[PDB]
RNA sequence: AAAGACCAGGC
């Protein structure tokens, strides 16, 4: 069971650029539910353009039935996990600072092994996320 | 003093090829053609014969 | 600085020990342009090879 | 009850004594590298190990002569069946003894006023199975002028190339990846033919060629490629990106095996496979 | 007690505080022990295995080359785990006394970690070191307590660390930074060298390839447990490298910040353990890739070389026939040729191998590559050189004589060629004068630092921080200073404590840049040593110079 | 395989580029000429002098390497010896004349 | 030729330092001599300006001068190569020798002219 | 005791460990337990770590005065 | 003296050690081996499906000794995965030898 | 200065012994 | 014994 899902549309690529050679940073608003996001993503295994469609989920576990998670994704008998997506990451929430500056926006900070992501938005969605919780980035086109 | 038995880098037997190389040089061949006709293909083996200095003849006179 | 020993480590050391030239000076360490190449060395003394100790340029 | 086994496939393209060329596919590069490393450093041969010198009147010293004698290749088909000298209890070394040792003798003295050559055809073994390899005149050892003399006795034993390079049976064993070359013909038509000659002249070896009978280019012998980036850097220098592309075709290799002659070129591969089995067996878990 | 001289070689796969000692050295040097309780059986095992060389009960030295009672002296041979202290022969090596732990090998050299080259200022081109072997037990305590590597980790000349990532380690980090991702096999092969565990992948599944780690997860494999610190370009939280910003202009400083975070909050040896896990990981990362340089790296194009020659024959040569006829205050020459050298460096850093093998921000090391790829620049002048002006006039007349093919097509003191394309015989002679002057200045001129260090130690020898804290002389018991630092007091400890010989530390911190400046003998490093002598060597009598 | 391996950090700092030009020249004169022309005098136009102050230009050295079947830049692809994988960087290889000096390690060992 | 026959026909001359100040000498290169004839002399080779251990160094005008000094003054006197051809009457303190000495692959002008290995 | 540092310096630490290991080598009783160790310097280091060492120091001031002190009263507790 | 090549001392040829921090994880230490055995065993263990970690390491490049670390899932164990890899390598070598003998007899 | 003219001037104008251990 | 004198390696 996921904790978030939304269809996103990218606003721009490279707000500064000039970074590692196979990483692109996307800056995006959201189409349905009011959200702000900017993310590091791999370019060679998943090229991403301007004006796209993609949706994002924020599940804390891959398995659709079981709760625990130890091990990589070597498929086999229990491939019944959330395989509805083409690109997944796995990282950590490290700063859940509350703004109260333009109080409709409340920011949140995660990092996938060095690849950063900021997600702002309403206080009524970033609450069940808590500090130092492992998260995933299930994302498809 | 004498030609070494094997090439230093690869280990091919070259120690029975000196007098043949001198005989081919004596019949007006270039050094590249004298090594081509004798079977040496890697440049490591060719530099063993192009650069050998035959000091045994001078040692045989001066006792 | 007149008579030296002949070295026999290889034949080249013996060859270059026989082809040297020296400007002897009083206190080694305060000379003029004695330690330097002059343009009148061209073709007759080597301007690239010389010692690097106290005899730099003097030999 | 699980199996995760591979099935290698072998196709020999040229085979003779002391030379073998064969392509090997459907295995991993770790297995090809294991075969190469074992053929260079693990397959045993027989070579001279002790030299006992009685008379030396030549102008060469004894360590020069012993090191020359150590590197002459002997015929070693018995080397898989005999034992190392650290394991033999039927002797003390120090002489001829089967399963561990062969004795050689040599004696020469110049009496003419011409210079006498002493070759490897003057070494006589006390075992007619282990002799020097026949290739000419034989490998030179020393030269004498008049009244000089060489007289010695040698002990030849078994060993491997990891111990000294005189026991290695391979003058050179190597493999190479098999290449996969694609040329985009929809971008090949964009080039005039002098620019095609300018592209083909960038390759160091003869991998591409020009057939003006159709006014085009063709990939002929795509195994003369040496994986330098010269043609690709040329096409990236002309701007015409992606015109050619080369990827190493995985799980496919071409082995070349040359032996010093101590053992045949098929027997070297077969003894490598046997020794690699023998060290896979001794590593097992008992449980 | 004993001393030993030997040639040094390197070894990156043993620990930083370890030294490898040849067996021929080790089996002839002894350590003395007083046999008593808690070591009867342990020393009896040794004397039974014939590892104790000699003995003395009472005073009569009976040899063993006897059972043990408590109270005599056993002399055993050097084995693994003992402490020696190392010193290159201190010609300039004023503070290089280091304490190291011994392992034994069979070769002929002394092996040290490559991180210990800069604390010793040694290299592996023929250098020898002296090892000393402490015999007394209070001497062992003093050596182990004052001069160990973890004790001496933060420098006393500067505020920095004595251990910096150097040549192959920094290059391994740079090539690990220009490609960001690693597949499973090489990542687990690197994770064999880490002290921690390998994390879950940052990328679990793409549709193109399999899983992939990033290099931050590889770099975090050397941290200690439950580390959480912070610096300029990084955030580490929960022993995980959360953030590390882009750069190659910042990378060494960020690594230095991570190590100072660990050594501000982590342990008694954790920064050394960090280095001991990081360095072999970087070697094993770089080894299946290789790194080289070709002729293409050294060949500037025809266009860029034409621009270099056009900028010379346009700007540099008509000016140099004007402002060199004036006197010394016109160093506008150096600024303009530095502008042309900036143009040449911007050209030559397009080759991928050359920008990884130097320090880009360094200027003494970037002029040396411009001399190889492009022009050499100015070689002859008559300002503050050790040759006279008659040599310069002779060389200008000789320049008129030899270039009879259109003389005065440039200047006589400017060399336009490069080392990669080769010099003229005239350019070779002009360059050879400049090289000879640098060599003479570096060899004969090493007497003014030698005098300065003697006269500096003669006056600064006995200045100590006292037990009440005032920096005082001790032979006259007079106050030189009321406080050494500005935030040192009896609540807050600092980098310096009571009993520290701060005068000797000041003298050595003054003598090091002098010796470095003369051993370089660049124009900048000559002017700096002039400016230093004009302060340090003032005269109380009026000389009206 | 090489006989001697040296570090690439030694070249941008010592200013001895001639060592790369000697090794690229020597490799061109010990290799067999592959006879793309197929004429008699395949080894007639071989450059081997490197005399000081009249050295050959680098276009002649690189054309000699190209006629022998090698890249002009002087480097070549190599396979890793411990694992077998094709290494990502190309390596500069070639013959250099090296000298063994009289300073040996076993004569420098001393103990007081 | 003999040297005496070339001297006796005026093709070659022996010239001292003071007389050479009245001489226009082309730089060795025949291409400098024969593209413009405003010269009175020409060198035999430019590399003969150097001493015997420096003229045999390959690409010796492509290196920095301290390095050429290191090679031609220090390192070539310490190399181990040939020692002698009659070692039975040489009781030196130390004598060292390689097993198989080689010559280089390249050919400078001085090594082609002296014909020494 | 006031007016001086409540930390122990490296020169006091070295001499305390030296005299303690010299005492242990002279058949002195060990004030703590042994977890299988033989080197006397490491026993003295464990004694300093567990603060079971009897000694007293006298810090001499420059003006002739001093400060008596007991060795289990200084901060020796500092990690990185 | 050149005898300490392939002979071990009174130690075992292989020594097993099951680590304590992670479960289903072990490190087999093999005497008198090097890259040849370790590399093929590593790349054969990656072909297995109940193997999550496989890696080999020389403790020092001048020692003739390797350490092989395996972490498995709960459907298998490290010792089963080790032995399955070794048996698969023997059967692959037997197949290779039969193919090579057939091709050599064909060429004559 | 740090030369003789400064050194003779001041010369004309003008750890160990820091602590002691004992038993308790 | 002691000094001269030389050479080499560093600084
Ligand atoms: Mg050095
Ligand atoms: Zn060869
Ligand atoms: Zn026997």
């Amino acid at each position: 069971i996921i904790m978030f899902e939304d269809i996103f549309v990218v606003d721009k690529l490279d707000p500064d650029g000039k970074k590692f050679d196979k990483v692109t940073r996307i800056e995006a608003t959201s189409h349905n539910l009011d959200m702000f996001m900017h993310l590091d993503v791999n370019t060679e295994v998943y090229p991403m353009a301007v004006g796209d469609k993609f949706t994002l989920a924020m599940a804390p576990t891959l398995n659709l039935d079981g709760t625990p998670d130890t091990g990589y994704f070597t498929p086999g008998a229990k491939k019944t996990l959330a395989d509805k997506y083409e690109y997944v990451m796995h990282g950590k929430l490290y700063k859940i600072t509350e703004r109260d500056g333009q109080t409709p926006k409340a920011e949140m900070y995660v990092s996938f092994g060095g690849l950063l992501m900021l997600l702002r938005g309403d206080p009524a969605h970033i609450s069940h996320f808590e500090l130092d919780q492992r998260l995933f980035l299930l994302m498809r086109k | 003093m004498i030609i070494p038995v094997r090439c230093f880098t690869c280990g091919k037997v070259i120690g029975n090829k000196w007098d043949t190389y001198l005989d081919l040089l004596q019949a007006d061949y270039t050094e590249g053609d004298a090594l081509d006709a004798i079977g040496l293909v890697r440049y490591c083996c060719r530099r063993m014969l192009m650069t050998h200095v035959d000091l045994i003849e001078k040692l045989l006179n001066y006792n | 600085g007149v008579v030296a020993n002949l070295g026999r480590a290889n034949p080249l050391q013996s060859l270059i020990d026989l082809r040297r030239t020296r400007q002897q000076v009083l206190y080694t360490g305060r000379v003029g342009d004695a330690r330097y190449p002059h343009p009148s060395h061209w073709g007759r003394l080597c301007f690239l090879s010389t010692p690097d100790g106290e005899n730099c340029g003097l030999v | 009850g699980a199996t995760y086994q591979r099935f290698p496939k072998v196709k020999i393209r040229e085979l003779k004594d002391d030379y073998a060329k064969f392509e090997l596919r459907d295995t991993d590069v770790s297995m090809a590298n294991a075969l190469r490393r074992v053929m260079i450093s693990e397959v045993p041969t027989v070579a001279i190990d002790l030299v006992e010198i009685e008379v030396n009147s030549s102008v060469l010293n004894d360590e020069f002569i012993a090191h020359r004698l150590g590197l002459i290749p002997l015929t070693s088909e018995r080397a898989m069946s005999m034992r190392f000298s650290r394991d033999c209890d039927a002797c003390d070394g120090d002489g001829q003894c089967e399963f561990c040792s062969v004795e050689f003798r040599l004696s020469a003295k110049c009496v003419t006023d011409q210079t006498l050559d002493v070759t490897s055809k003057d070494l006589y073994s006390a075992d007619p199975t282990v002799t020097p390899v026949d290739f000419q005149r034989g490998i030179i050892i020393v030269k004498l002028r008049r009244g000089q003399e060489l007289k010695l006795r040698a002990i030849a034993r078994k060993g491997i190339g990891k111990d000294h390079a005189k026991w290695s049976p391979a003058a050179t064993v190597t493999f190479m990846y098999e290449p996969d070359i694609i040329i985009n013909e929809d971008m090949m038509d964009t080039l005039t033919d002098d620019e095609k000659i300018d592209l083909i002249e960038s390759s160091p070896t003869k991998v591409f060629d020009f057939d003006a009978v159709t006014r085009q280019v063709v990939v002929v012998d795509p195994e003369a490629y040496t994986y330098d980036e010269e043609v690709i850097k040329k096409a990236e220098a002309m701007g015409k990106q992606g015109l050619i592309e080369i990827r190493p075709k995985d799980d496919s290799f071409i082995f070349t095996v040359e032996s010093t002659g101590a053992v045949k070129a098929s027997q070297l591969v077969l003894n490598a496979i046997d020794l690699l089995k023998q060290k896979l067996d001794a590593v097992r878990l008992s449980d | 007690g004993f001393s030993s001289r030997s040639v040094i070689t390197g070894d990156a796969f043993r620990n930083v505080n370890e030294v490898g000692i040849p067996m021929e050295i080790a089996h002839r040097i002894t350590f003395e022990e007083r046999v008593s309780v808690h070591n009867i059986g342990y020393l009896q095992e040794l004397v039974d295995n014939k590892m104790c060389l000699s003995y003395t009960q009472g005073s009569t030295t009976y040899s063993l080359r006897t059972v043990l009672k408590p109270g005599q002296i056993v002399h055993r041979r050097v084995m693994d785990g003992d402490v020696v202290f190392i010193n290159r022969p201190p010609t300039t090596h004023k503070h290089s006394l280091q304490a190291l732990r011994v392992y034994v090998h069979e070769d002929n050299t002394v092996k040290i970690n490559p991180l210990m080259c800069g604390p010793l200022s040694a290299d592996f081109d023929g250098d020898c070191v002296h090892l000393f072997y402490p015999q007394s037990l209070t001497a062992k305590a003093e050596v182990l307590e004052l001069f160990s590597v973890d004790k001496q980790l933060r420098s006393s000349h500067t505020g920095q660390l004595i251990l910096q990532l150097g040549l192959d380690s920094l290059l391994s980090l740079r090539v690990m930074m220009e490609q960001v991702f690693l597949d499973k096999a090489s990542a687990q092969q690197l994770a064999m060298y880490g002290s921690r565990s390998l994390p879950s992948p940052a990328v679990v599944k793409s549709s193109k390839s399999g899983p992939a780690w990033t290099f931050f997860q590889i770099l975090q494999l050397a941290f200690p447990e439950r580390l959480s610190c912070r610096g300029d370009g990084f955030i580490v939280g929960g022993s995980d490298l959360l953030s590390f910003d882009f750069g190659v202009d910042a990378l060494a400083s960020i690594i230095n910040g991570i190590v100072t975070g660990i050594m501000v909050e982590k342990g008694p040896k954790e920064a050394l353990a960090f280095f001991d896990s990081l360095q072999p990981l970087l070697m094993e990362h770089l080894d299946p890739q290789g790194f080289s340089l070709s002729l293409e790296d050294l060949s500037m194009s025809r266009e860029d070389m034409g621009v270099i020659h056009n900028l010379i024959v346009r700007e540099i040569s008509p000016m140099v026939s004007r402002l060199r006829l004036s006197y010394e205050d016109e160093l506008q020459l150096e600024n303009s040729i530095q502008k042309v050298k900036e143009v040449a460096a911007n050209f030559m850093l397009k080759s991928y191998s050359m920008r990884n093998l130097i320090d880009i921000k360094s200027n003494s090391a970037i002029n040396k590559l411009v001399q190889q790829i492009g022009f050499l620049g100015l070689q002859l002048s008559d300002k503050k050189k050790l040759y006279t002006k008659t040599l310069v006039e002779d060389m200008a007349q000789f320049y008129k004589k030899k270039y009879v093919s259109t003389s005065s097509s440039g200047d006589f003191g400017i060399v336009k060629g490069c080392f990669f394309h080769g010099l003229d015989p005239y350019e070779e002679m002009a360059h050879s004068v400049a090289a000879r002057e640098v060599i003479v200045r570096s060899s004969r001129g090493l007497a003014e630092p030698g005098t300065l260090f003697k006269n500096l130690m003669a006056v600064l020898r006995d200045i100590v921080i006292t037990n009440d804290g005032t920096v005082r002389n001790t032979c006259s018991n007079s106050i030189v200073q009321f406080k050494y630092e500005l935030s040192s007091d009896n609540e807050n400890q600092g980098l310096f404590e009571a009993g520290d010989p701060v005068g000797v530390l000041a003298a050595t911190a003054m003598s090091n840049p002098a010796y470095k400046a003369v051993l370089d003998s660049s124009p900048n490093s000559n002017s700096s040593w002039e400016l230093m002598k004009e302060v340090l060597l003032c005269k109380v009598n009026f000389q009206n110079t | 395989v090489p006989d001697i391996v040296i570090n690439p950090h030694a070249f941008p700092s010592r200013q001895t580029p001639g060592q790369l030009l000697e090794a690229a020249l020597s490799k061109g004169i010990a290799c067999p000429m592959q006879k793309k022309k197929g004429k008699s005098d395949a080894y007639s136009k071989v450059t081997r002098h490197a005399t000081p102050f009249s050295t050959p230009s680098v276009d002649d050295i690189t054309d000699q390497l190209h006629r022998a079947g090698f890249s002009r830049s002087g480097n070549e692809r190599v396979y890793n010896g411990r694992t077998g994988e094709m290494m990502r960087s190309l390596i500069f290889m070639g013959p250099n004349f090296y000298q063994r000096l009289i300073h040996m390690s076993e004569d420098k060992v001393k103990f007081r | 030729y003999t040297f005496e026959h070339l001297l006796d026909q005026g093709i070659l001359e022996l010239i001292g330092i003071e007389e050479e100040e009245d001489c226009t000498t082309a730089w060795g290169t025949k291409q400098l001599l024969k593209q413009q004839k405003s010269y009175t002399h020409c060198e035999l080779d430019l590399s003969f300006l150097l001493g015997v251990s420096c003229a045999i160094v390959p690409f010796a005008n492509h290196d920095h001068g301290r390095r050429v000094l290191y090679q031609s003054q220090k390192h070539c006197q310490q190399a181990i190569g040939f020692c002698s051809t009659n070692p039975n009457i040489r009781c030196d303190t130390l004598s060292q020798q390689l097993f198989y000495p080689q010559r280089p692959l390249f050919k400078t002008m001085a090594s082609e002219c002296l014909q020494k290995d | 005791p006031r007016k001086t540092s409540k930390f122990m310096t490296k020169y006091e630490r070295a001499r305390i460990l030296g005299t303690r290991a010299l005492q242990i080598s002279m058949n002195a009783p060990v004030m703590v337990e042994l977890e299988g160790e033989t080197d006397p310097l490491e026993i003295a280091m464990k004694e300093l770590r567990q603060r079971k060492i009897p000694f007293t120091i006298r810090r001499y001031l420059p003006d002739g005065s001093f400060e008596e002190w007991g060795v289990d009263e200084l901060i020796v507790e500092d990690s990185w | 003296r050149y005898e300490r090549f392939v002979v071990p001392e009174g130690t075992k040829k292989v020594s097993y050690e099951r680590d304590t921090k992670i479960i289903n994880a072990a490190s087999f230490t093999i005497e008198r081996e090097d890259h040849t055995i370790g590399n093929i065993v590593r790349m054969q263990l990656h072909r297995d499906e109940n193997v999550l970690f496989a890696g080999y390491q020389l403790p020092h490049p001048l020692k003739y000794k390797i350490i092989v670390r395996i972490h498995t899932t709960s459907q298998s164990s490290p010792m089963q995965a080790y032995n399955q890899a070794i048996n698969d390598l023997d059967k692959e070598l037997d197949f290779l030898k039969s193919q090579f003998e057939a091709e050599v007899a064909k060429f004559s | 200065g740090f030369n003789y003219g400064g050194y003779k001037a001041l010369t004309r104008s003008l750890t160990g012994s820091q602590f002691e251990l004992l038993w308790n």
